[PDB]
C-alpha cells in the first residue's frame, strides 16, 4: 500500500499482534448422593381361619 | 552579439525542467490529487495564455 497507509497498517498489525493473555481454567464438579430404601411387612396364614 | 544575446535570452526565459525529491511519507496519488485541485498550475486550456 501506499507509504501512509503502511504506518497505519504498521499500528494496526503491532496492536493485532499483541501478546495474547494465557488463562488457566480450573472447573470443580462435586456431586454427592445417597437414600434409603426400608421394606418390612408381615404376613400370617393359618389353615383354619385365614391368610394375609 | 545582440541578436544571439536575444535568442539565448528567449531560450532561458521560458525555462521548463523537473525536479525528483523523495517523499518518505503521505501518499503520492493524494499528493496528485489534493494538488491536481490546483487548478491553474500548467492544468488549463488558456489561450493567448498558453497554460499549457
Amino acid at each position: 500500500a501506499q507509504p501512509d497507509v503502511m504506518a497505519e497498517l504498521e499500528q494496526v498489525v503491532a496492536k493485532l499482534d499483541i501478546r495474547r493473555a494465557q488463562v488457566l481454567v480450573e472447573a470443580i464438579i462435586v456431586e454427592i448422593a445417597d437414600g434409603d430404601g426400608l421394606n418390612l411387612g408381615v404376613q400370617w396364614a393359618n389353615t383354619n381361619g385365614g391368610g394375609t | 552579439n545582440r541578436l544571439v544575446e536575444v535568442v539565448r535570452r528567449v531560450d532561458k526565459a521560458g525555462d521548463q525542467e523537473v525536479d525528483i525529491i523523495k517523499l518518505k511519507y503521505a501518499s503520492a496519488g493524494e499528493m496528485v490529487r489534493l494538488v491536481t485541485n490546483l487548478n491553474k498550475d500548467g492544468n488549463s486550456q488558456g489561450g493567448n495564455t498558453s497554460l499549457l
